[PDB]
């Protein structure tokens, strides 16, 4: 069975762009409106199985935040509540995406 | 191809960042010099500036007539204001520290990708229904009473100068005896009064 190797440092990028919300991501490829990891990533150590188990978790987070994101998306593209209640969310989501990328410098 | 996205979000496309009349903004295609998933970002970050084009595409043809839109759309370009501002601030940054990456930026522009949706649709009301006359005063309002607090101020100023243009004929016409109008503008055609024209609230 072949896999990629991809390096240390690109597994955390890739892991705040998840955290950000973008899609179409080397890894954690969703499929149905669920993101999952891939299965062919391994790095040098960690024996290709604790990564699925570490990035697994952290998928959890993502399904969190990929289906907000899937919420606003619905909203931009007069009920007055959603519209006003998505403000909030979105608000929530800058300061929360500064920290985020704050930690890429 | 840093500097190269400014441009492109200012009104210049290029050859990475090709143009279409029909979409908009977007990315060509895979470039050896990308992140293979960073191209998402990218073509979200273009739909901000597709509906940059389309505002100065619909400006500097001023197309309808009447002076209430053609002074709508002069209050048009006092919103798009901060816009320009705040893009001309990522330069001084760049030049600083030639490092920065692509995700900053998006960090820093989040608040203008929720304005634009909503006040560019109110220019497509008005293309696709032909608002001609004082109508365009309560189009401007009825979307006024909107949640958004940005958006509420934003189109709050535009009525703040669309008026401008009412408040003046009202004085040249409530002092002086005369109407300045040559288009069936004014909300008042022995005069009579108009209904149908008036405005909302």
């Amino acid at each position: 069975d072949d896999r990629v190797l991809v390096t240390e440092t690109q597994v955390i990028r890739e892991t705040l762009w998840l955290l950000s919300g973008v899609k179409k991501l080397f890894i954690f490829q969703l499929i149905d409106g669920k993101v999952t990891v891939r299965n062919n990533i391994i790095v040098t150590h960690l024996t290709h199985s604790c990564l699925r188990s570490v990035l697994e978790q952290i998928a959890a987070y993502g399904q969190v935040v990929f289906r907000l994101q899937e919420f606003i998306d619905e909203v931009m593209g007069p009920f007055r509540t959603y519209q006003a209640f998505m403000w909030a969310l979105y608000k929530y989501f800058i300061s929360f995406k500064e920290e985020l990328a704050e930690i890429e410098k | 191809m840093i500097h190269e996205l400014l441009l492109a979000l200012s009104g210049y496309p290029g050859s990475i960042f090709t143009w279409n009349k029909r979409s908009g903004l977007q990315v060509s295609q895979d470039f050896p010099f990308l992140h293979p998933s960073e191209t998402s970002v990218l073509n979200r970050l273009c739909r901000l500036g597709t509906d940059y084009i389309r505002f100065t595409e619909f400006i500097e043809q001023y197309t309808l007539h009447g002076i209430y839109l053609r002074a709508f759309c002069t209050g048009l370009d006092s919103v798009l204001q901060p816009y320009r501002q705040a893009l001309l601030d990522l330069e001084q940054e760049f030049l600083g520290d030639p490092h920065l990456s692509i995700s900053h930026v998006n960090y820093f522009l989040d608040q203008f990708q929720l304005l634009f949706p909503s006040v560019m649709v109110v220019v497509e009301q008005i293309k696709s229904q032909k608002i001609h006359g004082c109508q365009i005063l309560e189009t401007v309002y009825k979307h006024s009473c909107g949640g958004l607090p940005p958006v509420r101020s934003a189109l709050e100023k535009i009525l703040a100068v669309c008026h401008g243009v009412m408040y003046k004929q009202l004085s040249a016409w409530m002092l002086h005896g005369l109407l300045l109008d040559q288009h069936e503008e004014f909300f008042i055609k022995q005069f009579s009064l108009r209904v149908e024209i008036l405005p909302s609230y």
